[PDB]
Protein backbone atom coordinates (compact mmCIF):
# COMPACT_ATOMS: atom_id res chain seq x y z
CA UNK A 1 0.00 0.00 0.00
CA UNK A 2 2.73 2.28 0.64
CA UNK A 3 4.13 1.71 -2.64
CA UNK A 4 0.88 2.23 -4.71
CA UNK A 5 1.57 5.76 -5.58
CA UNK A 6 5.23 5.36 -7.20
CA UNK A 7 5.11 3.96 -10.72
CA UNK A 8 6.34 0.12 -11.27
CA UNK A 9 9.54 1.05 -13.76
CA UNK A 10 10.63 3.73 -10.77
CA UNK A 11 9.57 0.79 -8.02
CA UNK A 12 12.31 -1.68 -9.85
CA UNK A 13 14.90 1.22 -10.44
CA UNK A 14 14.48 1.67 -6.76
CA UNK A 15 15.01 -2.00 -5.95
CA UNK A 16 17.86 -2.15 -7.70
CA UNK A 17 19.78 1.03 -6.54
CA UNK A 18 19.04 -0.69 -3.00
CA UNK A 19 20.38 -3.64 -3.65
CA UNK A 20 23.62 -1.66 -4.67
CA UNK A 21 23.12 -0.10 -1.57
CA UNK A 22 22.61 -3.20 0.66
CA UNK A 23 19.52 -1.72 1.99
CA UNK A 24 17.45 -5.38 1.24
CA UNK A 25 14.59 -4.28 3.79
CA UNK A 26 14.33 -1.59 0.99
CA UNK A 27 14.65 -3.09 -1.87
CA UNK A 28 12.25 -5.67 -0.56
CA UNK A 29 9.84 -3.32 0.07
CA UNK A 30 10.06 -1.52 -3.53
CA UNK A 31 9.93 -4.82 -4.61
CA UNK A 32 6.37 -5.71 -3.10
CA UNK A 33 5.46 -2.80 -4.68
CA UNK A 34 6.39 -3.85 -8.06
CA UNK A 35 4.75 -7.20 -7.58
CA UNK A 36 1.25 -5.31 -6.33
CA UNK A 37 1.08 -3.64 -10.04
CA UNK A 38 -0.04 -6.90 -11.20
CA UNK A 39 2.07 -7.36 -13.98
CA UNK A 40 4.40 -10.48 -14.49
CA UNK A 41 7.49 -10.42 -13.07
CA UNK A 42 10.71 -10.97 -16.30
CA UNK A 43 13.76 -13.17 -14.88
CA UNK A 44 15.82 -10.11 -13.96
CA UNK A 45 12.78 -8.76 -11.86
CA UNK A 46 12.01 -12.34 -10.02
CA UNK A 47 16.20 -12.18 -9.22
CA UNK A 48 15.35 -8.86 -7.48
CA UNK A 49 12.39 -9.91 -5.50
CA UNK A 50 14.13 -12.90 -4.61
CA UNK A 51 17.51 -11.31 -3.31
CA UNK A 52 15.46 -8.64 -1.22
CA UNK A 53 13.65 -11.25 0.77
CA UNK A 54 16.27 -14.05 1.39
CA UNK A 55 18.58 -10.80 2.65
CA UNK A 56 16.37 -9.65 4.93
CA UNK A 57 14.39 -13.78 5.85
CA UNK A 58 18.54 -14.64 6.11
CA UNK A 59 19.25 -11.99 8.62
CA UNK A 60 16.38 -13.32 10.60
CA UNK A 61 17.48 -16.86 10.29
CA UNK A 62 20.81 -15.78 11.55
CA UNK A 63 19.64 -14.08 13.99
CA UNK A 64 17.53 -16.90 15.45
CA UNK A 65 19.85 -19.61 15.43
CA UNK A 66 21.71 -17.51 17.54
CA UNK A 67 19.53 -16.55 19.75
CA UNK A 68 17.81 -20.21 19.92
CA UNK A 69 21.42 -22.00 20.70
CA UNK A 70 21.67 -19.49 23.88
CA UNK A 71 18.26 -20.31 24.90
CA UNK A 72 19.04 -24.35 24.78
CA UNK A 73 22.79 -23.76 26.25
CA UNK A 74 20.51 -21.99 29.17
CA UNK A 75 17.97 -24.77 29.43
CA UNK A 76 20.68 -27.36 29.82
CA UNK A 77 17.22 -17.67 33.98
CA UNK A 78 15.17 -15.32 33.23
CA UNK A 79 12.58 -15.32 30.67
CA UNK A 80 14.45 -12.63 28.55
CA UNK A 81 15.98 -14.73 26.32
CA UNK A 82 13.25 -16.99 25.18
CA UNK A 83 11.37 -13.37 24.90
CA UNK A 84 13.89 -12.53 22.74
CA UNK A 85 13.83 -15.05 20.51
CA UNK A 86 10.29 -15.04 20.27
CA UNK A 87 10.23 -11.60 18.76
CA UNK A 88 12.66 -12.63 16.25
CA UNK A 89 10.72 -15.44 15.33
CA UNK A 90 7.47 -13.34 15.13
CA UNK A 91 9.17 -10.97 12.61
CA UNK A 92 10.42 -13.80 10.86
CA UNK A 93 6.91 -15.75 10.28
CA UNK A 94 5.54 -12.13 9.60
CA UNK A 95 8.35 -11.90 6.52
CA UNK A 96 7.72 -15.22 5.55
CA UNK A 97 3.53 -14.71 5.50
CA UNK A 98 4.93 -11.45 3.35
CA UNK A 99 6.22 -13.25 0.49
CA UNK A 100 4.04 -16.66 0.54
CA UNK A 101 1.37 -13.96 0.48
CA UNK A 102 2.66 -12.58 -2.78
CA UNK A 103 2.80 -15.90 -4.83
CA UNK A 104 -0.53 -17.04 -3.98
CA UNK A 105 -2.31 -13.55 -4.28
CA UNK A 106 -0.40 -12.11 -7.17
CA UNK A 107 3.11 -14.52 -8.69
CA UNK A 108 1.79 -18.34 -8.96
CA UNK A 109 -0.30 -18.99 -12.33
CA UNK A 110 -1.34 -21.48 -14.46
CA UNK A 111 0.24 -19.80 -17.23
CA UNK A 112 3.79 -17.88 -17.74
CA UNK A 113 7.04 -19.95 -18.97
CA UNK A 114 8.59 -22.83 -17.05
CA UNK A 115 11.05 -20.89 -15.47
CA UNK A 116 8.15 -18.35 -14.14
CA UNK A 117 6.72 -21.36 -12.63
CA UNK A 118 9.30 -23.61 -11.41
CA UNK A 119 10.37 -20.38 -9.83
CA UNK A 120 7.99 -19.30 -7.96
CA UNK A 121 6.75 -22.90 -6.68
CA UNK A 122 10.40 -23.39 -5.36
CA UNK A 123 9.94 -19.61 -3.52
CA UNK A 124 6.80 -21.21 -2.01
CA UNK A 125 8.67 -24.81 -0.81
CA UNK A 126 11.79 -22.44 0.48
CA UNK A 127 9.39 -19.84 2.82
CA UNK A 128 7.51 -22.81 3.96
CA UNK A 129 11.18 -24.59 4.88
CA UNK A 130 12.06 -21.15 6.76
CA UNK A 131 8.56 -21.12 8.73
CA UNK A 132 9.25 -25.06 9.09
CA UNK A 133 12.71 -24.85 10.53
CA UNK A 134 11.16 -22.62 13.92
CA UNK A 135 7.69 -24.47 13.56
CA UNK A 136 6.52 -26.53 16.79
CA UNK A 137 2.64 -27.86 16.81
CA UNK A 138 -0.17 -28.34 15.31
CA UNK A 139 1.16 -25.98 12.80
CA UNK A 140 4.27 -27.60 12.17
CA UNK A 141 2.82 -30.51 10.05
CA UNK A 142 0.70 -28.10 8.17
CA UNK A 143 4.18 -26.48 7.30
CA UNK A 144 6.31 -28.92 6.23
CA UNK A 145 3.73 -30.84 4.02
CA UNK A 146 2.85 -27.79 2.45
CA UNK A 147 6.68 -26.93 1.70
CA UNK A 148 6.96 -30.56 0.33
CA UNK A 149 4.01 -30.01 -2.16
CA UNK A 150 4.96 -27.19 -3.66
CA UNK A 151 8.51 -28.43 -3.80
CA UNK A 152 7.02 -31.08 -5.54
CA UNK A 153 5.22 -29.48 -8.02
CA UNK A 154 8.03 -27.34 -9.25
CA UNK A 155 10.27 -30.50 -9.27
CA UNK A 156 7.65 -32.16 -11.61
CA UNK A 157 7.52 -29.40 -13.87
CA UNK A 158 10.97 -29.09 -13.83
CA UNK A 159 11.69 -32.19 -15.20
CA UNK A 160 9.54 -31.89 -18.24
CA UNK A 161 9.70 -28.43 -19.43
CA UNK A 162 13.81 -28.02 -18.81
CA UNK A 163 16.81 -29.49 -19.44
CA UNK A 164 18.46 -31.41 -16.72
CA UNK A 165 21.42 -28.38 -15.93
CA UNK A 166 19.00 -25.71 -16.13
CA UNK A 167 20.00 -23.65 -13.05
CA UNK A 168 16.08 -22.85 -11.79
CA UNK A 169 15.98 -26.43 -12.15
CA UNK A 170 19.51 -27.59 -10.12
CA UNK A 171 18.13 -25.02 -7.40
CA UNK A 172 14.70 -26.25 -6.81
CA UNK A 173 16.46 -30.08 -6.46
CA UNK A 174 19.16 -28.50 -3.98
CA UNK A 175 16.71 -26.69 -1.89
CA UNK A 176 14.54 -29.64 -2.10
CA UNK A 177 17.26 -32.11 -0.45
CA UNK A 178 18.25 -29.48 1.84
CA UNK A 179 14.27 -29.80 3.10
CA UNK A 180 14.55 -33.54 3.04
CA UNK A 181 17.69 -34.16 5.19
CA UNK A 182 17.22 -30.86 7.76
CA UNK A 183 13.49 -30.65 7.50
CA UNK A 184 11.62 -34.08 6.79
CA UNK A 185 14.62 -36.05 8.57
CA UNK A 186 15.08 -38.04 5.46
CA UNK A 187 18.64 -38.17 4.35
CA UNK A 188 17.99 -40.96 2.34
CA UNK A 189 15.67 -38.82 0.01
CA UNK A 190 18.26 -36.18 0.46
CA UNK A 191 21.40 -38.20 -0.66
CA UNK A 192 19.51 -39.75 -3.64
CA UNK A 193 17.69 -36.21 -4.75
CA UNK A 194 21.11 -34.97 -4.90
CA UNK A 195 23.34 -37.70 -6.36
CA UNK A 196 20.62 -38.49 -9.10
CA UNK A 197 20.21 -34.09 -9.70
CA UNK A 198 24.02 -34.32 -10.14
CA UNK A 199 24.61 -37.25 -12.17
CA UNK A 200 21.85 -36.00 -14.49
CA UNK A 201 23.42 -32.44 -15.29
CA UNK A 202 26.68 -34.44 -15.64
CA UNK A 203 25.30 -36.70 -17.93
CA UNK A 204 23.68 -33.94 -20.23
CA UNK A 205 26.01 -31.20 -19.73
CA UNK A 206 26.11 -30.50 -23.11
CA UNK A 207 22.71 -28.33 -22.17
CA UNK A 208 23.97 -25.87 -20.14
CA UNK A 209 23.38 -22.25 -21.63
CA UNK A 210 25.62 -19.66 -22.10
CA UNK A 211 23.39 -16.89 -20.48
CA UNK A 212 23.64 -18.88 -16.77
CA UNK A 213 26.28 -22.12 -17.12
CA UNK A 214 28.15 -20.16 -14.27
CA UNK A 215 24.91 -20.29 -11.98
CA UNK A 216 24.64 -24.40 -12.85
CA UNK A 217 28.13 -25.16 -12.34
CA UNK A 218 27.62 -23.44 -9.29
CA UNK A 219 24.71 -25.53 -7.76
CA UNK A 220 26.09 -28.15 -8.96
CA UNK A 221 29.27 -27.91 -6.87
CA UNK A 222 26.68 -27.43 -4.18
CA UNK A 223 25.19 -30.26 -4.28
CA UNK A 224 28.63 -32.26 -4.08
CA UNK A 225 29.34 -30.39 -0.99
CA UNK A 226 26.11 -31.49 0.74
CA UNK A 227 27.09 -35.30 -0.88
CA UNK A 228 29.92 -35.13 1.14
CA UNK A 229 28.74 -33.67 4.21
CA UNK A 230 25.97 -36.06 4.18
CA UNK A 231 27.77 -39.13 3.22
CA UNK B 1 27.58 -27.88 10.09
CA UNK B 2 24.85 -27.00 7.88
CA UNK B 3 23.02 -28.20 4.71
CA UNK B 4 23.88 -25.58 1.91
CA UNK B 5 21.13 -24.46 -0.01
CA UNK B 6 20.78 -22.22 -3.06
CA UNK B 7 22.74 -18.53 -2.41
CA UNK B 8 21.73 -15.58 -3.64
CA UNK B 9 23.88 -14.35 -7.00
CA UNK B 10 23.63 -10.90 -9.33
CA UNK C 1 7.75 4.66 24.94
CA UNK C 2 7.75 0.79 23.91
CA UNK C 3 10.50 0.07 25.93
CA UNK C 4 8.57 1.62 29.18
CA UNK C 5 6.79 -1.75 30.38
CA UNK C 6 10.64 -3.93 30.57
CA UNK C 7 12.91 -3.76 33.63
CA UNK C 8 16.36 -1.97 33.36
CA UNK C 9 18.09 -4.71 33.56
CA UNK C 10 16.45 -7.25 31.24
CA UNK C 11 16.48 -4.45 28.51
CA UNK C 12 20.53 -4.64 29.30
CA UNK C 13 20.38 -8.09 29.30
CA UNK C 14 18.43 -8.01 25.93
CA UNK C 15 20.86 -5.65 24.46
CA UNK C 16 23.46 -8.40 25.15
CA UNK C 17 21.62 -10.88 22.74
CA UNK C 18 20.55 -8.49 20.49
CA UNK C 19 24.47 -7.93 20.16
CA UNK C 20 25.25 -11.23 19.69
CA UNK C 21 22.55 -11.86 17.13
CA UNK C 22 23.91 -8.85 15.17
CA UNK C 23 20.19 -7.48 15.62
CA UNK C 24 21.89 -3.65 16.22
CA UNK C 25 18.55 -1.93 15.37
CA UNK C 26 17.03 -3.62 17.93
CA UNK C 27 20.17 -3.42 20.95
CA UNK C 28 19.63 0.12 19.78
CA UNK C 29 16.00 0.23 20.86
CA UNK C 30 17.03 -1.72 23.96
CA UNK C 31 19.83 0.62 25.06
CA UNK C 32 17.10 3.62 24.24
CA UNK C 33 14.40 2.18 26.43
CA UNK C 34 17.71 1.38 29.27
CA UNK C 35 18.94 5.12 29.06
CA UNK C 36 15.08 6.15 29.41
CA UNK C 37 14.86 4.64 33.04
CA UNK C 38 16.77 7.65 34.29
CA UNK C 39 20.29 6.33 35.70
CA UNK C 40 23.59 6.58 34.72
CA UNK C 41 24.88 4.23 32.27
CA UNK C 42 28.12 2.22 33.63
CA UNK C 43 31.23 2.14 31.24
CA UNK C 44 30.12 -1.51 29.59
CA UNK C 45 26.48 0.17 29.36
CA UNK C 46 27.77 3.65 27.22
CA UNK C 47 29.41 0.52 24.65
CA UNK C 48 26.18 -0.67 24.38
CA UNK C 49 25.01 2.70 23.36
CA UNK C 50 27.56 3.36 21.54
CA UNK C 51 27.99 0.02 19.45
CA UNK C 52 24.03 -0.21 18.90
CA UNK C 53 23.73 2.97 16.99
CA UNK C 54 27.41 3.06 15.20
CA UNK C 55 26.28 0.27 13.60
CA UNK C 56 22.85 1.67 12.82
CA UNK C 57 23.71 4.63 11.25
CA UNK C 58 26.97 3.25 9.93
CA UNK C 59 25.02 1.16 7.07
CA UNK C 60 23.24 4.41 6.76
CA UNK C 61 25.91 6.65 6.06
CA UNK C 62 27.07 3.49 3.96
CA UNK C 63 24.16 3.41 1.88
CA UNK C 64 23.97 6.80 1.59
CA UNK C 65 27.43 7.57 0.25
CA UNK C 66 26.48 4.83 -2.45
CA UNK C 67 23.32 6.98 -3.31
CA UNK C 68 25.37 9.99 -3.22
CA UNK C 69 27.64 8.94 -5.43
CA UNK C 70 25.11 7.47 -8.20
CA UNK C 71 23.70 10.49 -8.02
CA UNK C 72 26.69 12.40 -8.55
CA UNK C 73 27.47 10.26 -11.75
CA UNK C 74 24.09 11.25 -13.03
CA UNK C 75 24.35 14.78 -12.63
CA UNK C 76 28.24 15.11 -14.38
CA UNK C 77 17.91 11.39 -15.98
CA UNK C 78 14.47 10.60 -13.30
CA UNK C 79 14.11 11.74 -9.77
CA UNK C 80 14.60 8.35 -8.61
CA UNK C 81 18.03 8.02 -7.65
CA UNK C 82 17.54 11.60 -5.65
CA UNK C 83 14.29 10.55 -4.16
CA UNK C 84 15.59 7.52 -2.64
CA UNK C 85 19.12 8.72 -1.59
CA UNK C 86 16.59 11.86 0.26
CA UNK C 87 14.58 8.47 2.10
CA UNK C 88 17.94 6.71 3.41
CA UNK C 89 19.31 10.45 4.07
CA UNK C 90 15.94 11.34 6.09
CA UNK C 91 16.33 7.82 8.14
CA UNK C 92 20.12 9.16 9.00
CA UNK C 93 18.93 12.39 10.10
CA UNK C 94 16.22 10.92 12.50
CA UNK C 95 18.33 8.34 14.25
CA UNK C 96 21.05 11.31 14.69
CA UNK C 97 18.11 12.96 16.05
CA UNK C 98 17.46 10.65 18.19
CA UNK C 99 20.77 9.80 19.68
CA UNK C 100 21.30 13.66 20.10
CA UNK C 101 18.61 13.85 22.04
CA UNK C 102 19.08 10.70 24.25
CA UNK C 103 22.49 12.72 25.19
CA UNK C 104 20.65 16.04 26.51
CA UNK C 105 17.72 14.91 27.61
CA UNK C 106 19.26 12.20 29.72
CA UNK C 107 23.20 11.52 29.46
CA UNK C 108 25.08 14.71 29.21
CA UNK C 109 26.10 16.04 32.97
CA UNK C 110 27.78 18.26 35.02
CA UNK C 111 28.35 15.43 37.42
CA UNK C 112 29.53 11.90 36.85
CA UNK C 113 33.50 11.08 36.41
CA UNK C 114 35.45 11.97 33.42
CA UNK C 115 35.01 9.56 30.78
CA UNK C 116 31.38 9.70 31.18
CA UNK C 117 31.46 13.31 30.27
CA UNK C 118 34.18 12.73 27.57
CA UNK C 119 32.37 9.75 26.31
CA UNK C 120 29.11 12.04 25.87
CA UNK C 121 30.39 14.89 24.71
CA UNK C 122 32.69 12.98 21.65
CA UNK C 123 29.02 11.51 20.83
CA UNK C 124 27.82 13.99 20.76
CA UNK C 125 30.21 15.64 18.78
CA UNK C 126 30.12 12.23 16.13
CA UNK C 127 26.50 12.50 15.66
CA UNK C 128 26.50 16.00 14.91
CA UNK C 129 29.44 15.41 12.38
CA UNK C 130 27.05 12.64 10.69
CA UNK C 131 24.61 15.35 10.51
CA UNK C 132 26.93 17.32 8.69
CA UNK C 133 27.96 14.77 6.37
CA UNK C 134 24.66 15.21 4.85
CA UNK C 135 23.70 19.00 5.52
CA UNK C 136 23.75 21.70 2.85
CA UNK C 137 21.95 25.12 3.79
CA UNK C 138 21.08 27.39 6.87
CA UNK C 139 21.32 24.10 8.51
CA UNK C 140 24.90 23.28 7.66
CA UNK C 141 26.86 26.10 10.08
CA UNK C 142 24.42 25.24 12.71
CA UNK C 143 25.13 21.78 12.75
CA UNK C 144 28.69 22.44 12.06
CA UNK C 145 29.47 24.85 15.09
CA UNK C 146 27.80 22.15 17.16
CA UNK C 147 30.09 19.40 16.32
CA UNK C 148 32.90 21.90 17.30
CA UNK C 149 31.50 22.79 20.80
CA UNK C 150 31.03 19.32 21.41
CA UNK C 151 34.40 18.38 20.40
CA UNK C 152 35.74 21.27 22.22
CA UNK C 153 34.30 20.45 25.38
CA UNK C 154 35.32 17.13 25.28
CA UNK C 155 39.08 17.52 24.70
CA UNK C 156 38.93 20.36 27.36
CA UNK C 157 38.12 17.99 29.96
CA UNK C 158 40.14 15.18 28.53
CA UNK C 159 43.16 17.44 29.04
CA UNK C 160 42.47 17.86 31.97
CA UNK C 161 41.04 14.75 33.93
CA UNK C 162 42.98 12.15 31.54
CA UNK C 163 46.02 10.31 30.33
CA UNK C 164 47.57 11.07 27.26
CA UNK C 165 46.98 7.44 26.65
CA UNK C 166 43.18 7.30 27.80
CA UNK C 167 41.43 5.44 25.20
CA UNK C 168 38.44 7.71 25.47
CA UNK C 169 40.81 10.74 25.22
CA UNK C 170 42.49 8.93 22.08
CA UNK C 171 39.31 8.05 20.54
CA UNK C 172 37.59 11.67 20.83
CA UNK C 173 41.12 13.19 19.52
CA UNK C 174 41.06 10.83 16.68
CA UNK C 175 37.43 11.74 15.75
CA UNK C 176 38.20 15.64 16.21
CA UNK C 177 40.99 15.43 13.79
CA UNK C 178 38.90 13.63 11.00
CA UNK C 179 36.18 16.75 11.81
CA UNK C 180 38.77 19.00 10.88
CA UNK C 181 39.81 17.15 7.57
CA UNK C 182 36.87 15.77 6.21
CA UNK C 183 33.83 18.53 7.53
CA UNK C 184 36.21 21.73 8.73
CA UNK C 185 38.31 21.83 5.48
CA UNK C 186 41.09 22.49 8.04
CA UNK C 187 43.74 19.84 7.29
CA UNK C 188 46.68 21.77 8.89
CA UNK C 189 44.35 21.23 12.62
CA UNK C 190 43.59 18.06 11.54
CA UNK C 191 47.39 16.92 10.88
CA UNK C 192 48.79 18.83 13.97
CA UNK C 193 45.95 17.77 16.46
CA UNK C 194 46.20 13.71 15.12
CA UNK C 195 50.48 14.30 15.33
CA UNK C 196 50.02 15.79 19.07
CA UNK C 197 47.91 13.33 20.22
CA UNK C 198 50.48 10.68 18.89
CA UNK C 199 53.36 11.92 20.33
CA UNK C 200 52.05 13.21 23.73
CA UNK C 201 50.77 8.96 24.01
CA UNK C 202 53.77 7.74 23.03
CA UNK C 203 55.58 10.44 25.06
CA UNK C 204 53.75 9.12 28.48
CA UNK C 205 53.14 5.44 27.04
CA UNK C 206 53.87 4.69 30.47
CA UNK C 207 50.43 5.53 31.63
CA UNK C 208 48.72 2.43 29.34
CA UNK C 209 46.42 0.83 31.86
CA UNK C 210 46.20 -2.87 32.05
CA UNK C 211 42.82 -3.22 31.20
CA UNK C 212 42.33 -1.05 28.46
CA UNK C 213 45.79 -0.58 26.80
CA UNK C 214 44.53 -3.42 23.45
CA UNK C 215 42.33 -0.15 23.08
CA UNK C 216 44.75 2.53 23.44
CA UNK C 217 47.22 1.13 20.99
CA UNK C 218 44.69 0.48 18.34
CA UNK C 219 43.69 4.14 18.08
CA UNK C 220 47.33 5.06 18.26
CA UNK C 221 47.81 3.14 15.17
CA UNK C 222 44.68 4.80 13.88
CA UNK C 223 46.12 8.61 14.14
CA UNK C 224 49.34 7.22 12.22
CA UNK C 225 47.27 5.85 9.24
CA UNK C 226 45.69 8.97 8.94
CA UNK C 227 48.70 11.02 9.58
CA UNK C 228 50.05 9.02 6.52
CA UNK C 229 47.41 9.23 4.24
CA UNK C 230 47.16 13.09 5.34
CA UNK C 231 51.56 13.23 4.84
CA UNK D 1 40.07 6.97 0.90
CA UNK D 2 38.00 8.23 3.33
CA UNK D 3 39.76 9.32 6.98
CA UNK D 4 39.25 6.32 9.63
CA UNK D 5 37.73 7.81 12.93
CA UNK D 6 37.19 5.41 15.79
CA UNK D 7 35.90 1.62 15.58
CA UNK D 8 33.54 -0.29 16.97
CA UNK D 9 34.70 -2.73 19.66
CA UNK D 10 34.00 -5.41 22.50
C1 LIG E 1 15.31 -16.30 -14.83
C2 LIG E 1 14.75 -16.36 -13.42
O1 LIG E 1 13.55 -16.50 -13.21
N1 LIG E 1 15.61 -16.21 -12.39
C3 LIG E 1 17.04 -16.51 -12.31
C4 LIG E 1 17.29 -15.98 -10.91
C5 LIG E 1 16.07 -16.40 -10.04
C6 LIG E 1 16.33 -15.78 -8.66
C7 LIG E 1 16.98 -16.89 -7.89
N2 LIG E 1 16.51 -18.12 -8.55
S1 LIG E 1 17.03 -19.53 -7.94
O2 LIG E 1 16.71 -19.50 -6.55
O3 LIG E 1 16.48 -20.55 -8.77
C8 LIG E 1 18.79 -19.56 -8.10
C9 LIG E 1 19.57 -18.77 -7.28
C10 LIG E 1 20.95 -18.79 -7.39
C11 LIG E 1 21.56 -19.61 -8.33
BR1 LIG E 1 23.46 -19.65 -8.50
C12 LIG E 1 20.75 -20.38 -9.14
F1 LIG E 1 21.32 -21.18 -10.05
C13 LIG E 1 19.38 -20.38 -9.04
C14 LIG E 1 16.60 -17.85 -10.00
C15 LIG E 1 15.24 -15.64 -11.10
C1 LIG F 1 34.38 3.13 29.77
C2 LIG F 1 33.53 3.79 28.70
O1 LIG F 1 32.81 4.74 28.96
N1 LIG F 1 33.55 3.26 27.46
C3 LIG F 1 34.61 2.51 26.78
C4 LIG F 1 33.84 2.20 25.50
C5 LIG F 1 33.04 3.48 25.12
C6 LIG F 1 32.23 3.09 23.88
C7 LIG F 1 33.09 3.55 22.74
N2 LIG F 1 33.90 4.64 23.32
S1 LIG F 1 34.95 5.39 22.33
O2 LIG F 1 34.19 5.82 21.20
O3 LIG F 1 35.64 6.36 23.13
C8 LIG F 1 36.11 4.18 21.78
C9 LIG F 1 35.73 3.22 20.85
C10 LIG F 1 36.64 2.27 20.41
C11 LIG F 1 37.94 2.28 20.88
BR1 LIG F 1 39.20 0.98 20.29
C12 LIG F 1 38.29 3.25 21.81
F1 LIG F 1 39.54 3.27 22.27
C13 LIG F 1 37.41 4.20 22.26
C14 LIG F 1 34.35 4.14 24.64
C15 LIG F 1 32.42 3.33 26.53
CL1 LIG G 1 11.89 -8.92 23.59
CL1 LIG H 1 12.16 6.62 -2.41
MG1 LIG I 1 1.65 6.78 -14.68
MG1 LIG J 1 19.39 -22.75 38.24
MG1 LIG K 1 6.31 -17.90 17.96
MG1 LIG L 1 10.14 -3.88 38.83
MG1 LIG M 1 20.49 13.74 -20.92
MG1 LIG N 1 17.09 15.88 3.37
Amino acid sequence: GAMGSMERASLIQKAKLAEQAERYEDMAAFMKGAVEKGEELSCEERNLLSVAYKNVVGGQRAAWRVLSSIEQKSNEKGPEVREYREKVETELQGVCDTVLGLLDSHLIKEAGDAESRVFYLKMKGDYYRYLAEVATGDDKKRIIDSARSAYQEAMDISKKEMPPTNPIRLGLALNFSVFHYEIANSPEEAISLAKTTFDEAMADLHTLSEDSYKDSTLIMQLLRDNLTLWT
Amino acid sequence: QRSTSTPNVH
